[PDB]
């Protein structure tokens, strides 16, 4: 009656339809579908909740079903990212015997902590990750700016 | 990493020992995260896919 | 459900549940006897069974 | 070196005013002298930086690394807690404080805390199983049972192939608790990844043995005492095919002699219960076994004539193949491939093979070997040579058998053909057993079964793929796969032929069994195929797919031909040879024109590089090849007009095959080879196929006419070039007797049409 919570009704066959393609070797492939469902369910919501006119109460679940799958949206993303760090590190750590350079940059130190650290590593994917959120919120207007 | 790394010489000005001397871990940020006064932020700190982000952090 | 209708006196609605059972099914029960690894008739649940379906007929 | 360090470091100091700007460079300074190996000038140094950065976890990791190389355990272990102290997300350095505390003392409630914290920082981890191992063993009665519930919950996870599932059957074995021992190794069989190690067959056949030695006349242990001793002869015939790919000639005599110590005690039980079954093929797989060793005694005798050696093999493969494959009636529910159907077949594979290898080019063969040894003289003669006569005949399975009722019957290959067809599902499409056939076939005049075995190893791909100048694992197909594997047979092959032009002997055979043949393939080819399965059958584990999938993207660039691929000449040759002999010896137009499309792919990536030798350049050899260069089979600077006619002739059979009719006719009429006289006379007999006799013109009967004399024509061409020059008859790809029987048809063809 909301159309939100009509127009949501397909994500439960399209993430299993998505599912049933993969397996545990395609396991990254899948988070990144769910949020290319996800983010194709925010972007129909958004082309509906545009198009309400202000304090109209039915849109008051369709901004909330907005909302509900924007954060799961960006909730796979933060998944998609640091569950991989934390299998590539897990893959990676018997063979790493690294040695500094006497003469190295600030540059080429950071280049050997990104290495190194997997809590530096970890910890900056989700600065990315909270960058992306309000970049796909400024989206294309940066051009609509009148001084 | 830098300050332990690269010997630099003859500068004479510190960077605050406030962010110098920062102990971190990820559990310290997300009670820093429920200490804070913006009570819009403790109000969104108690819902469903921020609870599962804290975790999924962690 | 043919013993609970026939004691119940519904003795359409066991008929019914006679014409359910397709009329094949009691050769079919060999033939998943002797392709594989069995005895000579189906296990002696099934023998009681074919028995049983063969007094409900009669 | 040390002068080096100390010059640098007495120029940064002068370099340096102040004290503590010298203490800031001190981990710099410490770094350099452990790059010397100079310990304590590091530890001098770094302690002088510490003085002045107490709390830096980086110092005080640096500090205990150097304290472990002073075998200073406890100030290792508390650099490293200073370290944690100071920054805890180092969950590896939590794990190196529970290794140094262990390996220091084992009473110390510092290790048990320590690894208490590992665990909670790694659960499911080898390490932390191994540092739960060395407390529990030394915690006495106390221990043994927390020793029990740790073994059972930590294999409930799958680390750990081998060695827990030993240390649970010594632990139950030394309790006692033998059928509880049996019951385990009746779970831990089913794991693919146990039944490959010669440890944990060797500790289950004698955990079966150990059994029957406490079972007793009761009418229970008349099933318990069936059941082991079907596992003890199914174990010995595992355990006998891992001792003789793996270990010595006496290491594979004392097994021998034990699973002929173990049929004896069961061939007195003559039948029909499912140990009777297993009794009698496991005659079949004893004397395979003994054909194995035989042979495997003949690769290191230096001394021993190949002939007598080889004939006591040949007898032991004849028995090997004429016991009976099991009669199993295989029931509506059971999932589970029999194992009895799956070793007969590999069985009789393997031992049909052997014999072929054995017979090839001699006549009478298995006669010499019946006549000679299918008696108690032969009986005596292979005992003497397997076991030596130090032990009695009468207390043995083999020195008190039969051997008398033999057949002198040869391998059929199509029985081989369907026995391959079972032997390759033992194998789970091992590429040393798929090599191995395909040498075994590479020793006969008819192809290898390849598209038999790989449409049913990889049922989910197309045979072709329309997109060859892509490397994406979503673009393979058979015929990739195909190519791989007559590229590793070729490159296997020709590291034979390379090693017979030596020493080698009529009675020594080309191929080697498959226990006792050594690696054919290269460990890059196998990390490709081996990549490939673990994709396809999605096995890939996470992380690991990423690796995976970029050596498999490396390959198909080298496979397809693509840029700068490095392959030999022959081998592209022999691919195009391969896939065309194969294409026309199929009965489908869809199979035809993908056969022969990926010949003619290789015939059109062929042509270039004889354009190459043609001029006296070489070719660029890569450092690693997939698959090898061999000077024995170097294309020679004559061969290169015959490489530049068979790629046409080629050509216009893949342009018959496209429906382009009449440019392959006209092809074939300018290379005017018998080759392209054979096409043209199926193509003009076919153009007579093609028109439909049900009252006809006397228009479209003439032009049938001309098509039968254009046949015929061409045919008598073939008889003209062959009796004039009988090399000729090796380009024909049919008998020259069958050019007679058509031409004879299509005379009759056209006298019938006479006479009216």
């Amino acid at each position: 009656d909301d159309p939100g919570e009509a127009a949501s009704m397909s994500m439960f066959s399209d993430f299993l339809q998505s599912f049933l393609k993969h397996s545990s070797s395609t396991v990254f492939d899948l988070v990144e579908e769910y949020e290319n469902i996800c983010g194709s369910q925010v972007n129909i919501l958004s082309k509906i909740v545009s198009r309400a006119t202000p304090g109209l109460q039915k849109f008051s679940k369709t901004a909330s079903m907005l909302w509900l799958l924007q954060q799961e949206m960006v909730t796979w993303r933060l998944l998609a990212s640091l569950y991989r760090d934390r299998i590539q590190s897990a893959l990676e750590e018997e063979s790493v015997f690294a040695v500094t350079a006497v003469n190295a940059s600030e540059k080429t130190v950071v280049e050997a902590l990104f290495q190194r650290d997997s809590l530096v590593r970890q910890s900056q994917l989700v600065v990315d990750w909270l960058e992306s959120i309000a970049k796909d919120e400024i989206g294309e207007f940066s051009d609509n700016i009148e001084f | 990493e830098i300050q332990t790394s690269v010997a630099t010489l003859d500068e004479t000005e510190e960077l605050p020992r406030e962010y110098l001397g920062a102990n971190w871990t990820l559990e310290k940020v997300f009670e820093e995260l429920q200490a804070t006064d913006k009570k819009r932020v403790l109000e969104e700190n108690q819902e469903h896919y921020h609870i599962v982000q804290k975790f999924l952090i962690l | 459900i043919m013993r609970k209708f026939l004691a119940s006196k519904k003795h359409e609605a066991a008929k019914e549940v006679f014409v359910k059972i397709p009329q094949d099914s009691i050769a079919e029960i060999y033939n998943q006897c002797e392709e594989q690894g069995m005895e000579s008739p189906l296990p002696a649940e099934d023998d009681n069974a074919i028995r049983e379906h063969l007094c409900i007929r009669a | 070196s040390k002068a080096d360090v100390e010059r640098y470091i007495a120029s940064v100091q002068g370099s340096t005013p102040s004290p503590r700007q010298k203490s800031m460079k001190g981990f710099y300074f410490a770094k350099l002298y452990y790059e010397a190996k100079e310990y304590d000038l590091a530890k001098k140094y770094i302690c002088t930086y510490i003085n002045v950065q107490e709390r830096d976890p980086k110092a005080h990791r640096f500090l205990g690394l150097l304290y472990e190389l002073e075998e200073n355990t406890d100030k290792a272990v508390e650099c490293y807690r200073r370290s944690v102290e100071l920054n805890p997300t180092q969950k590896d350095l939590v794990l190196k404080i529970a290794e140094l505390l262990c390996k220091n003392d084992v009473t110390d409630g510092r290790a048990k805390y320590w690894l208490e914290r590992a665990a909670k920082l790694f659960p499911g981890s080898p390490a932390i199983y191994k540092l739960k191992e060395q407390l529990l063993d030394c915690e006495g009665e106390d221990g043994w049972n927390k020793l029990f519930d740790l073994i059972q919950s930590e294999l409930y996870v799958r680390p750990d192939d081998v060695h827990v599932n030993i240390r649970l059957v010594e632990v139950y074995r030394s309790t006692k608790r033998l059928k509880d021992a049996v019951a385990h190794c009746h779970e831990a069989e089913r794991n693919i990844a146990l039944r490959s190690s010669l440890e944990w067959n060797s500790c289950v056949v004698q955990t079966l043995k150990e059994y029957l030695e406490s079972l007793q006349c009761l009418e229970s242990d008349k099933s318990d005492w069936r059941a082991t001793n079907t596992d003890l002869l199914l174990a010995y015939a595992n355990l006998m095919l891992l001792t003789l790919s793996t270990r010595d000639v006496q290491e594979s005599r004392e097994l021998l002699q034990s699973f002929d110590s173990a049929l004896q005690s069961v061939k007195s039980l003559g039948g029909n219960d499912e140990l009777s079954a297993t009794f009698l093929e496991m005659k079949g797989h004893f004397y395979m076994h003994a054909g194995s060793l035989l042979l495997k005694m003949g690769q290191h005798s230096s001394n021993v004539q190949w002939r007598a050696l080889s004939e006591l093999a040949a007898l032991c493969y004849l028995i090997a193949f004429q016991v009976p494959r099991p009669k199993i009636k295989l029931i509506k529910g059971e999932a589970g491939q029999n194992l009895l159907e799956m070793m007969a077949c590999d069985r009789l594979s393997q031992s049909g093979h052997m014999l072929l290898n054995l017979s090839r080019g001699k006549q009478d063969f298995l006669k010499e070997i019946v006549e000679t040894f299918a008696n108690k003289s032969g009986q005596s003669a292979l005992y003497d040579a397997l076991f030596s006569s130090q032990s009695p005949k009468d207390t043995s399975f083999l020195g008190s058998d039969d051997i008398g009722n033999i057949d002198v019957r040869e391998p059929e290959l199509e029985d081989l053909t369907r026995y391959d067809v079972g032997a390759i599902r033992a194998h789970n499409g091992s590429l040393q057993h798929l090599t191995w056939l395909g040498l075994q076939w590479n020793s006969l005049p008819a192809l290898p079964g390849i598209r038999k075995w790989l449409k049913q190893l990889f049922h989910h791909l197309p045979h072709e793929t329309s997109r060859l100048e892509t490397n994406a694992p979503e673009s393979i197909c058979i015929l990739d796969l195909e190519v791989f594997l007559l590229g590793v047979v070729y490159t296997s092959h020709l590291q034979l032929k390379e090693k017979c032009n030596s020493h080698h002997s009529s009675y020594q055979p080309l191929c080697l069994p498959l226990p006792v043949c050594k690696q054919l393939c290269t460990e890059r080819q196998k990390s490709w195929w081996d990549a490939v399965c673990t994709l396809i059958h999605r096995k890939a584990v996470p992380g690991n797919v990423a690796k995976l999938r970029l050596l498999v993207q490396h390959e198909i660039n080298t496979l397809r031909a693509q840029e700068k691929h490095g392959l030999q000449p022959a081998l592209l040759v022999h691919w195009a040879e391969c896939l065309q002999k194969t294409g026309s010896g199929l009965n489908s137009f869809y199979d035809q024109r993908e056969y022969i499309g990926r010949s003619v792919h290789y015939w059109k990536k062929v042509l270039p590089l004889l354009k190459i030798i043609k001029k006296k350049n070489s070719i660029p050899e890569p450092i690693d090849p997939l698959f090898k260069h061999f000077h024995s089979v170097d294309i020679q600077a004559s061969e290169i007009v015959e490489y530049e006619e068979d790629a046409h002739i080629t050509f216009a059979i893949l342009d018959a095959v496209n429906g382009n009719i009449e440019d392959a006719v006209t092809a074939f009429e300018s290379i005017k080879s018998v080759v392209s006289y054979w096409n043209l006379a199926l193509i003009f007999h076919r153009k007579a196929e093609d028109i439909e006799n049900d009252a006809l013109s006397p228009e479209e009967q003439e032009e049938c006419k001309n098509y039968l004399r254009k046949t015929r024509d061409y045919l008598i061409k073939i008889i003209d070039d062959s009796d004039s020059n009988l090399s000729v008859v090796k380009k024909l790809p049919v008998p020259l007797e069958s050019v007679k029987e058509m031409l004879n048809s299509v005379m009759q063809e056209l006298e019938d049409y006479s006479e009216g």
